[PDB]
RNA sequence: GCAGUCAAGCGUUCAUAGCGACAUUGCUUUUUGAUUCUUCGAUGUCGGCUCUUCCUAUCAUACCGAAGCAGAAUUCGGUAAGCGUUGGAUUGUUCACCCACUAAUAGGGAACGUGAGCUGGGUUUAGACCGUCGUGAGACAGGUUAGUUUUACCCUACUGAU
């Protein structure tokens, strides 16, 4: 049994939670949740939400 | 350069091509399936 | 092995039959009629046929 | 399934029915396919049928080489949109419908296949596995 | 020699194997049968190892080995790898690629000095490659067909690619592998020859309609 | 439309493995014809959507029998109606034809099931156009186009509740 990492959000995804997305160019990502799902649809930036791992380092 | 692979002797061309036209001509058809009277 | 004792053995039961002409059902080579009802007892049997 | 399918294909939600056109991701010079039935399909009143990742369908061709075109041919689709379950419990989607051409056999008519393959269909296929660089 | 056989009623043999110098591998689907064909003409020197690499069957193009080297993608995991760590050679380093073409064996044609390649596979792999394999590498094609382990089987004796090869193509191939190559078909035209069987120095295995004609250039080719 | 008896004769020579004369008896109302018996101080008239049930003269499925039934594949036949019997192009269409899947894409009935259940494409009012007929008004079961589809709160039935 391993645990994953949302591409979006940087959260911890335990097995059976989630959906998964295979882009054209078959870099695969995946989402904790529908609120990354859909904020990746819309072309948020992680680097500006302000609940995300990315931003929250990047900001230190 | 390849062979009929089908009798063996026939090197046919890379143009795009199978096993030798006698063995397609004799062996395969695809005409079946009509009465010919 | 063919053994044609045994052969002619096996005839006994799956080749050595009559038939019925309106029910088809097997019947012995010994019969006068068909025993079952539903044909009508029928005195027009024909027999099994073993070559061809 | 065993129109030259190896193997036993578990189910995944049916997600394009006929009427549907989803692209080509073959060398064969089609760039679409317009399902018009389904291999395997069961029968129910009004229930129009429906293929997923790995089926076989009947297709025809709408773009392209038009020595193609206007004649129906077997075709397997390798990518689906609509989110269906492996046993390990996620979910997955790709952003294409997609498929391919073959024979009634299995044999793929085209030498390679551009962009990702489920592996649903490529275990199932062989030459589809093949002639494939990319499975998820 | 060549064997035939059919791992389950499939004519595709390297697509369910992985034949090495060293080692092979297997599918785990029954046919005691299609087994045989190999324990038959080997030696306990070359293990056997049924395995399916991220819950496939497919595992001769998901992988590309050599005789000191595997390469499995990125979607296998630790107890595929473990049952394969605890069952190969330690002569062998198995290692867990992270790159995008997960079809190793359709994108690599290796034996245990060369490597055909796939065009746009990183150059942080090809290093991988040659790292571990211990092999020289190169990106061309075969013949327009980018699949290079897929439409071209290769040994160190011998090598055959497929039937649209132009004779150019063949001589520059024969040229960089430094092997002699041919231009032929298995199992009845099936174009797709890395598939469709599988191949060491003293063994090759084909499906049961690999005919004759077919046998006898994979036994002059590969024997020398 | 279906069945049974005579079956010339065709069916490698081998009257029923099978197909078919001459006829002959005779069945069903699921077909036309005929009657005018019921409705002319309202039985709402085509088809389709929906939904249920029944029949068997079985398309498939199950079990048997016979075949110029080696196997495979088919045909015929017996019980058998438990379960199922499609998606679509054109057409108002029933009917039909064609494409495709399918184990199969069998036939039929219930006031030619079913309009206070729907729809209204068609037929079947008045408007209007063409063609033919007619001196003319006007006719055509000929073609085309547009054209209001009502009520349940009662009794019973049914579904559920006291
Ligand atoms: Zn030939
Ligand atoms: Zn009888």
């Amino acid at each position: 049994m391993k645990v994953e990492i949302d591409s979006f959000s940087g959260a911890k995804i335990y097995p059976g939670r989630g959906t998964l997305f295979v882009r054209g160019d078959s870099k695969i990502f995946r989402f904790q949740n529908s609120k990354s799902a859909s904020l990746f649809k819309q072309r948020k930036n992680p680097r500006r939400i302000a609940w995300t791992v990315l931003f929250r380092k990047h900001h230190k | 350069t390849l062979l009929c692979c089908n009798c063996g002797t026939p090197i046919d061309g890379s143009t795009g091509l199978v096993m030798c036209y006698d063995c397609i001509k004799l062996t395969v058809d695809i005409t079946q399936g009509i009465p010919r009277e | 092995i063919i053994e044609p004792s045994l052969k002619a053995l096996a005839s006994k039961y799956n080749c050595d039959k009559s038939v019925c002409r309106k029910c088809y059902a097997r019947l012995p080579p010994r019969a006068t009629n068909c025993r079952k009802r539903k044909c009508g007892h029928t005195n027009q049997l024909r027999p099994k046929k073993k070559l061809k | 399934s065993g129109n030259g399918a190896q193997g036993t294909k578990f189910r995944i939600s049916l997600g394009l029915p006929v009427g549907a056109i989803m692209n080509c991701a073959d060398n064969s010079g089609a760039r679409n396919l317009y399902i018009i039935a389904v291999k395997g399909s069961g029968s129910r009143l009004n229930r129009l049928p429906a293929a997923s990742l790995g089926d076989m369908v009947m297709a025809t061709v709408k773009k392209g080489k038009p020595e193609l075109r206007k004649k129906v041919m077997p075709a397997i689709v390798v990518r689906q949109a609509k989110s269906w379950r492996r046993r390990d419990g996620v979910f997955l989607y790709f952003e294409d419908n997609a498929g391919v051409i073959a024979n009634p056999k299995g044999e793929m008519k085209g030498s390679a296949i551009t962009g990702p393959v489920g592996k649903e269909c490529a275990d199932l296929w062989p030459r589809v596995a093949s002639n494939s660089g990319v499975v998820v | 020699m060549a064997t035939r056989t059919q791992f389950e009623n499939s004519n595709e043999i390297g697509v369910f194997s992985k034949l090495t110098n060293t080692y092979c591998l297997v599918a785990v689907g029954g046919s005691e049968n299609f087994y045989s064909a190999f324990e038959a003409e080997l030696g306990d020197a070359i293990p056997i190892v049924h395995t399916t690499i991220a819950g496939t069957r497919i595992i001769g193009r998901m992988t590309a080995g050599n005789r000191r080297g595997l390469l499995v993608p990125t979607q296998t995991t630790d107890q595929e790898l473990q049952h394969l760590r605890n069952s190969l050679p330690d002569s062998v380093k198995i290692q867990r690629v992270e790159e995008r073409l997960s079809a190793l064996g359709n994108v690599i044609c290796c034996n245990d000095y060369v490597a055909l390649v796939h065009p746009d596979i990183d150059r942080e792999t090809e290093e991988l490659i040659s790292d571990v394999l211990g092999v020289e590498v190169f990106r061309q094609t075969i013949s327009g067909n980018i699949l290079v382990g897929s439409y071209c089987s290769l040994s160190n004796q011998g090598g055959l690619v497929h039937p649209q090869t132009s004779v150019q193509d063949q001589e520059e191939l024969s040229s960089l592998l430094q092997v002699p190559l041919v231009a032929g078909t298995v199992n009845r035209g099936s174009s797709v020859v890395g598939a469709g069987m599988v191949v060491n120095d003293y063994l090759a295995v084909t499906g049961l309609d690999t005919t004759a004609p077919e046998l006898s250039v994979i036994e002059s080719i590969f024997r020398l």
